[PDB]
């Protein structure tokens, strides 16, 4: 088995070191800025594994939680081999997928995709926290200290039930000191919205990361994902079990404040572009335009929308007083004057925002609410509407049928920017920057 | 405080630096600023008052040899202070123009001062005085590019109907391409009728 | 590599150490002797000493970067030195605690990633849900009965080392090797405190729509009780994996991860922009100095919320109740409260929250609320499962937390009223009574509230009476010691002055950001006036005094012989014992019942 | 240079002063120029002033008190983990400073620490001006703790590999 | 009337014009050569006799700007130096792999004429060039490790590159000179 495992590695480890386009050896370039910058992984376009050796994707095609292990150990070998001198430490590399394979939508994944490569896309609505998992155990015996590690992959894990050579019935633990971990995330994603099929609810996913692809996304965000669609056994039907996806790649349509606060992302060309675009002399003509375009008239409601999009500027002064830098804008008025239309748009302009109606809100709904969690029967704070348009917009649209103290949660948030929570032992002032 | 408007003066220079490096154009360099230059000379004249009225008061004569040593000299520090801001800034837009004078005009006006443009109107001269003078079988203001070859293929980008060259003719008739001598076109490249390499 | 073959070394080179930085030699023996003259005397300092990471890098960078990259490897020869150290000296293990400079290893809950596992680490946050303290068993002491020897045995879990010792299950032997029945001896057997923390990232550092991450954090010792919820604290230790992940067979769940922790070494509470600062002779002098300014009263309220035009008389309020009166202990434990409660009720845009907000940022322990964020129950306390022990236990609301502090409450007047129910025993007491879930008790609110609200109209109608314009009933507007109405009424002149006062404070830059770059007469600092705040708190418990008391009668009868009543003479002596707190005097006098009834009289009469 | 920028910038920046003299007239630098300035008053004024009230005279006119960004505190900062630490926060100039500083008294001890320091962050920007795209957020993360000094040298280090990658690759 | 990024450097280009001045050895595919039993090159950079007297598949040397010239068209095959060539290549890397310190003593132009010759002279090396390419991919690659292993030991005094190329030292010429001066400015500073 461990000399076909060789030839595989063997097989990945010339695809590394070969492969080449238009003169440039893009995967070791790629493999060497990416140990410079001190990121352990390597982003391939599964397009050129194809052409490279059709043999090999239907290697891992047919089997990937089997083979995309292999390919990571080829990548930690060609990694030392192209940054650490021969005979004169690194982690084991994560290997992430580019694809442009036929998509499924989240609703027609069945069965018949248990342990095949797939592509789909989403809304990511939820982001757990960083749990760790094991990548190597150091081991030992309870009774007779017999020494030894297991190396796990993360595809689908156990410690052996007794002793490797009376050492009792159950005789193995594990030593942190000298075992390795990495960062796990859960996210769930939500199918599509103009994919939900009529009348359904819209069905969900939950999906794991880790290594470098953790924190990548964010609440809110529309992204499509390239992971082996797979099952674990739940502590809970018969011979039934859940599914979920092992994420190998994540692409956003955009990228926005995923885990950055200061820092940014933008390309040179995309930043030049940017830079003439605000050097023009029509420029607040051009936006206003550029809102709504099939709303006729409403200029200045247009212009009021640009502001509210752009807001102003946030201050923090010696006082510690802090000034309110986003802007709100109420639009009061006769029926069909598209105000819903215009909501409707900003919504789907702004970098962050949400949608919501009045009379579909609550208080809590909207600002913060209090939850307990199930298993471990302890609160925890769940955010509304304004912590998840934090950044952004909140559109208010029916507001005027809004419950009134549904309304009044509102203030707060509204003007400091803030939600002064006190409930069930809980107490923070969440930050509400919209 | 009386370094201030230096401060302003050349923090706009940093920015139109970084305006200017960012880019393989001339990028065009922003307004002169008159107003914050204005408020500085009339701070140096202020200044200067000051010191000559410490000047006149020497002959009143009070704790002089301290006092308006002190006075005199950190008045004349505010004035150093300044004179070198204002020739930071002007410095910088001198290197600016010089590099757009050898680029395209040795071969937006609105936003130089007077001086400015009659400024670049003289280097210009001086550098068509050298590129006329000896040396002349150089054109000194041409490329700092190597030639790495001598016949290219050239797309034409504008119409600009036939126009005669050394031994022959091109008619830059829209959206046609030519193979040529790259020194019989260069101009025109630089020119920006012709698109490629 | 093993790790015994260089043990030795560590210890004499930690050794050296402790020998050339003299000053943590004084440092054990100072403990020692305090220690030993406090238990022969008849309150004990810890077997702790604080390093200066700094002075160990200075020392051997390469053990530094040892203490920092592998502590289990390096704080055992660390200690072990150290506690050979103290036997050195004239006449237990000792532990060592750090500061200063760790770089990469200041994190927070969210950025400690599992990088970081068994990495010594320093984490900012606040704490929330503090186990009960238990006795942790480390070692138990039994006596052979026929034997006559001590038997004793040892215990290891994976937060007692910083390395993963086996296993030992807490079951107390019963019998010799020969069968002999054992009997166990405590007071011979030992056990630790042991307490689990949960730190939570500062809501300030969360990025954009996320919540606050959390980490939970065992102190041990003397550790313990150093913190309680709601402090914001810096906690050092070895981030650390424990228990089995999943990985022993009778879970079947392939993707739960390990449990992690923090060790904790050292716990440094927090209040910089210290929960309590140092303060040197050269403050006290300027503290000093400033007090016998005449008109220091008004410079210190001025200097109250700087970005705030006008409001004077409520920044002096503000600032007496910061600085609030004696509280008095009577017979029968008779009670008269101390604090002085507060209520701006006014038209919008009238700074209202932005005072509470300065408060918020002011005093030395504020807990913010708002109207409809508030329950009653999370106002005062609730009951939860300790998940520790698995029993019923407290967890500490709003206004319990406040103890010995202030309670800011914005929208005021939009609570329901049974949590205004909840308010009244704060109010009237100072306390807090629970009769559920089988808890009977009692727990201290000692703390200044200060409210903000608006009239049952949008603003407020001078055609109407305040019980008509204020939504609260007489029965909570009593209790406030300074109801203040303010109007944001219309004047070209005041306008003009609100105006371009609020254009200079929009028009701030801090210091060294580019024009337009996006963020990250004498007055008082605000770190200095929190510093005379803590002074003046501490130190000065103005005695009240005859001359005094003529003023306050005299004012007293006046203002009630024209909504006044019977508890507004005791807020008139709570306002003038805060003034001779702001002169930092001895007594109260004449100037302090002056300005008291002055101050008064402007909250009641709009003078 | 005279007309460098981005020192006529760090000149501009200021230092804490304590003055050695009472001296009429000079309260506009205490914004009033109606009054004197006072022995012992301590005021922050700009190095391009600083500089020289600290050599003329005898006493010196100024005595220059040690700046926070050199304060033990920094330094300490610095001696521990010099690519962690985000010196454009500390002072965008910190370098030019820092060599104005060290001539202007005579300083082994910062001399040494400020080299150490610049050594080895010029290891890691190295490694971000080298890696390039076929921004990666651990080098967008980075240059923002990089002062206008290490910007300047990153943008010409870069561009410097950038231009022989495009030359290597493409035709 | 320099710009800015030529200022204290060569572009690759220039790089590159260095680099084509340098003589090579070619098989022509004309005769020049004219017998006893009409254009002359009259050149004044370098030396007119080996093109005035080419003669079909006798090698000869010409420099290699000219030697491009030629082969853009079909009339010559620009001979490979010996250095370029599988197991050359192979015994330099094993030098740099076996010599950590060092760099190995390939000539100073090798990454340029590498470039150069692989993209107009593809099809004239005896070696597979897909070889070639992946062996001078292998030296450049170790050689900058050895690259950043000798920049943790830069000084305000002089540095040693015994063997590196011109290329490689002109990539990392306004790096290692700005850290370098300023080192020399913080320690300049601090002598009385
Ligand atoms: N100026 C306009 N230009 C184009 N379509 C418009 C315009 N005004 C209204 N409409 C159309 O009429 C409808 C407007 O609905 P809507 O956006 O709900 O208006 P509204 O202001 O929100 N009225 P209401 O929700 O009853 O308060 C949409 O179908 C629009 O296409
Ligand atoms: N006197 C003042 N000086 C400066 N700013 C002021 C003043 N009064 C109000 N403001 C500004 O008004 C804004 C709103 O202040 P805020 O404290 O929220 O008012 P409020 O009294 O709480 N109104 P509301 O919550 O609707 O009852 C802030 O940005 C303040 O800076
Ligand atoms: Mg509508
Ligand atoms: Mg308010
Ligand atoms: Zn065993």
């Amino acid at each position: 088995n461990d000399d076909d495992n060789t030839e595989i590695i063997k097989s990945f480890k010339n695809f590394i070191l070969e492969f080449r386009l238009d003169s440039q050896f893009i995967y070791r370039d790629q493999l060497r800025n990416n140990i410079l910058v001190k990121n352990y992984s390597l982003t391939v376009n599964m397009e050129h594994l194809i052409g490279y050796n059709e043999d090999i994707y239907k290697k891992l095609s047919d089997e990937p939680s089997d083979i995309i292990p292999l390919f990571e150990t080829a990548i930690t070998q060609v990694a030392k081999r192209i940054s650490i001198l021969s005979r004169a430490s690194l982690p084991t590399f994560q290997l992430i997928l580019n694809s442009n394979a036929n998509q499924i939508p989240l609703r027609d994944l069945d069965s018949e995709h248990v342990s095949k490569i797939v592509r789909l896309s989403g809304i990511i609505i939820s982001t757990s926290v960083l749990s760790s998992r094991a990548t190597y155990l150091s081991i030992m015996c309870r009774n007779c200290r017999h020494t030894t590690s297991i190396t796990i992959n993360n595809f689908n894990v156990s410690l052996p039930r007794s002793c490797l050579s009376n050492c009792g019935p159950d005789p193995y633990i594990i030593i942190h000191e000298s075992s390795k971990f990495i960062d796990q995330q859960f996210l769930k994603l939500q199918e599509i919205p103009e994919l939900v099929p009529v009348g359904e609810m819209p069905r969900n996913l939950t999906m794991t990361c880790d290594r470098y692809l953790t924190n990548k996304v964010i609440p809110g965000t529309r992204v499509t994902i390239v992971g082996i669609y797979s099952i674990y056994n739940s502590k809970n039907g018969v011979a039934i079990r859940t599914p979920y996806i092992k994420i190998l790649g994540i692409q956003s349509d955009v990228e926005t404040s995923s885990i950055w606060n200061s820092v940014t992302m933008f390309t040179e060309e995309e930043e030049e572009e940017f830079l003439q675009l605000s050097r023009n002399p029509k420029l607040y003509e051009i936006l206003t335009n550029s809102i709504a375009p099939s709303i006729f008239g409403n200029e200045d409601i247009k212009k009021a929308i640009v502001c509210l999009l752009m807001g102003g500027s946030k201050k923090i002064l010696p006082d510690g007083m802090r000034l309110r830098g986003d802007i709100n804008v109420l639009l009061l008025g006769d029926p069909g004057t598209a105000k819903s239309q215009l909501l409707k748009f900003v919504e789907k302009v702004s970098p962050i925002a949400v949608y919501t109606s009045g009379k579909g809100s609550s208080a809590a709904g909207l600002t913060a609410s209090v939850q307990r969690d199930p298993m471990t029967r302890e609160f925890y704070l769940e955010g509304g509407a304004m912590v998840l348009a934090d950044g952004g917009v909140v559109c208010i649209d029916e507001f005027d049928k809004m419950r009134d103290e549904d309304r009044v949660a509102i203030h707060e948030a509204m003007e400091q920017q803030t939600i002064s929570i006190a409930k069930a032992g809980i107490t923070t002032v969440l930050n509400s920057r919209t | 405080m009386y370094g201030d408007l230096g401060n302003k003066l050349v923090l706009e220079a940093k920015r139109t630096k970084q305006l200017y490096a960012r880019s393989n154009q001339d990028v065009n360099l922003p307004m002169y600023h008159e107003d914050i230059i204005r408020n500085i000379l009339k701070e140096v004249s202020n200044l200067r008052k000051n010191t000559e009225y410490l000047k006149e008061q020497q002959q009143l004569g009070m704790l002089d040899d301290k006092v308006a040593k002190c006075q005199y000299f950190v008045t004349l520090l505010c004035m150093e202070r300044n004179k070198r801001c204002l020739l930071a800034y002007q410095r910088l837009r001198t290197d600016i123009l010089d590099s757009m004078a050898w680029n395209n005009n040795g071969l937006d006006t609105n936003n130089l001062s007077h001086q400015e443009q009659e400024y670049l109107k003289e280097y210009c001269d001086l550098i068509t005085d050298l590129k006329s003078g000896d040396l002349v079988d150089i054109d000194l203001s041409g490329s700092l590019v190597p030639p790495s070859d001598v016949f290219i293929d050239v797309r034409v980008l504008k119409d600009a109907g036939e126009i005669q060259t050394e031994y022959g003719v091109f008619n830059l008739i829209k959206d046609s391409q030519f193979f040529v001598r790259q020194s019989d076109v260069e101009r025109l490249i630089q020119q920006g009728y012709l698109q490629k390499i | 590599f093993a790790p015994d073959a260089v043990f030795g070394d560590r210890v004499r080179r930690f050794q050296e150490f402790l020998d050339t930085f003299t000053s943590y030699r004084d440092s054990v023996r100072s403990i020692q002797v305090y220690n030993s003259n406090n238990a022969a005397n008849y309150n004990i300092l810890p077997h702790r000493i604080i390093i200066s990471l700094d002075d160990l890098r200075e020392f051997d960078r390469s053990f530094w970067s040892g203490i920092l990259v592998e502590p289990a490897y390096f704080i055992p020869p660390a200690e072990k030195a150290l506690t050979d150290l103290a036997d050195s000296m004239d006449d237990h293990p000792w532990k060592l605690s750090f500061k200063g400079s760790f770089g990469a290893h200041a994190l927070s809950p969210r950025t400690l990633t599992a990088q970081h596992l068994n990495k010594l680490v320093s984490v900012e946050g606040i704490v929330t849900k503090t186990s009960l303290v238990r006795p942790k068993l480390i070692r138990s002491v039994h006596y052979a009965a026929k034997t006559g020897r001590f038997h004793y045995r040892d215990y290891t879990d994976a937060t007692t080392t910083l390395t993963t010792r086996i296993p030992t299950p807490a079951i107390y032997p019963t019998e010799d090797t020969e069968g002999n029945k054992l009997t166990t001896e405590y007071g011979y057997s030992t056990f630790i405190d042991h307490q689990r923390i949960t730190v939570q990232e500062m809501p300030e550092m969360a990025p954009a729509g996320q919540l606050p991450r959390s980490i939970d954090v065992i102190l041990d010792d003397d550790l313990v009780d150093k913190t309680k919820p709601g402090d914001r604290v810096n906690v050092v230790g070895v981030f650390k994996s424990l228990g089995a992940g999943g990985m022993n067979q009778s879970n079947s769940n392939t993707l739960i991860g390990f449990k992690t922790l923090i060790l904790g070494n050292t716990v440094y509470p927090l209040h910089a922009r210290a929960a309590r600062q140092m303060l040197t002779d050269f403050d006290i002098r300027n503290i000093n100095k400033l007090s016998k300014k005449k008109d220091i009263f008004d410079i210190l309220s001025q200097s109250l919320a700087p970005s705030i035009y006008g409001h004077d008389h409520i920044k002096k309020a503000i600032l007496l109740m910061l600085m609030g009166g004696v509280e008095k202990n009577l017979e029968n434990g008779s009670h008269l409260r101390g604090d002085i409660n507060i209520l701006m009720v006014g038209d919008p845009s009238t700074a209202k929250s932005q005072l509470l907000r300065f408060v918020l940022n002011t005093a030395s322990l504020a807990i913010a609320t708002t109207g409809r964020g508030s329950s009653g129950v999370g106002l005062t306390a609730a009951v939860t499962t300790d998940r520790e022990t698995g029993e019923r236990r407290l967890e500490a609301g709003a206004m319990v937390l406040a103890d010995r502090g202030v309670v800011c409450i914005d929208e005021f007047d939009k609570m329901t009223d049974v949590d205004r129910v909840a308010i009244h025993e704060v109010m009237e007491q100072q306390t807090v009574t629970i009769a559920k879930a089988g808890i009977h008790t009692t727990l201290n609110a000692r703390c200044s509230v200060i409210a903000a609200a608006n009239p049952v109209f949008g603003q407020y109608d001078v055609n109407r009476d305040p019980h008509q314009n204020i939504a609260l009933p007489d029965s909570l507007l009593s209790r406030f010691d300074l109801l203040f109405v303010v109007t944001d009424d219309i004047n070209e002149i005041r306008d003009r002055s609100i105006s371009e006062h609020v254009l200079r404070t929009h028009r701030y830059l801090p210091p060294g950001y580019l024009e337009g770059e996006p963020v990250r007469p004498k007055l008082v600092t605000i770190p200095f006036l929190r510093k005379y705040v803590q002074y003046a708190k501490e130190r000065v418990i103005p005695q009240l005094t005859q001359e005094a008391i003529n003023v306050i009668v005299k004012n007293y009868t006046d203002l009630r012989n024209d909504p006044i009543t019977a508890r507004t003479l005791e807020t008139l002596i709570r306002l003038a014992t805060a003034h001779a707190k702001v002169r930092l005097s001895k007594t109260v006098n004449k100037v302090d019942a002056k300005v008291a009834a002055n101050l008064l009289r402007f909250a009641l009469l709009g003078e | 240079g005279y007309y460098d920028i981005d020192d006529v910038l760090a000149d501009g920046t200021e230092f804490p002063c304590k003055f050695q003299y009472d001296i009429p007239g000079l309260g506009y630098l205490e914004n009033n120029p109606g009054r004197p300035i006072t022995k012992n008053t301590k005021l922050n004024l700009p190095l391009w002033l600083a500089r020289i009230l600290a050599i003329v005279g005898p006493v010196p006119f100024v005595e220059l008190l040690p700046p926070d960004m050199f304060s033990t505190k920094v330094m300490n900062a610095i001696k521990t983990d010099p690519v962690a630490l985000d010196l454009h926060s500390i002072n965008s100039h910190f370098f030019s400073l820092a060599i104005k500083w060290i001539m202007l008294f005579s300083e082994k001890e910062l001399a040494n620490v400020v080299s150490e320091l610049l050594l080895q962050r010029a290891q890691e920007l190295n490694h971000h001006a080298s890696s390039l795209s076929i921004t990666n957020i651990a080098t967008s993360t980075f240059l923002l703790k990089l002062e206008e000094m290490e910007k300047e040298i990153y943008k010409k280090s870069h561009e410097s590999y950038k231009d022989t990658k495009r030359w290597m690759f493409k035709k | 009337s320099l710009p800015a990024h030529l200022q204290q450097t060569f572009s690759p280009e220039e790089i590159q014009f260095i680099v084509e001045n340098e003589p090579i050895k070619i098989f022509p595919r004309i005769t020049t050569r004219q017998k006893i039993r009409h254009t002359r090159w009259q050149l004044i950079t370098t030396d007119d006799k080996a093109l005035n007297n080419m003669v079909a598949m006798r090698s000869t040397e010409v420099v290699l700007w000219i030697a491009l010239l030629l082969k853009q068209q079909s009339k010559c095959s620009i001979v490979a130096p010996q250095w370029l060539t599988t197991k050359e290549l192979d015994r330099k890397i094993q030098y740099e792999k076996t010599h950590p310190d060092r760099f190995s003593e390939l000539p100073w132009n090798w990454l340029v004429l590498a470039r150069i010759l692989f993209n107009k002279a593809k099809d004239d090396f005896h070696d597979p060039i897909h070889e070639l390419r992946g062996k001078i991919q292998d030296l450049r690659e170790i050689r900058q490790i050895k690259v950043l292993k000798g920049l943790k030991y830069l000084n305000e005094s002089h540095l040693q590159l015994d063997n590196l190329s011109l290329l490689e030292i002109n990539e990392l010429r306004p790096f290692i000179t700005e850290i370098m001066d300023k080192l020399r400015e913080i320690h300049t500073a601090s002598l009385t």
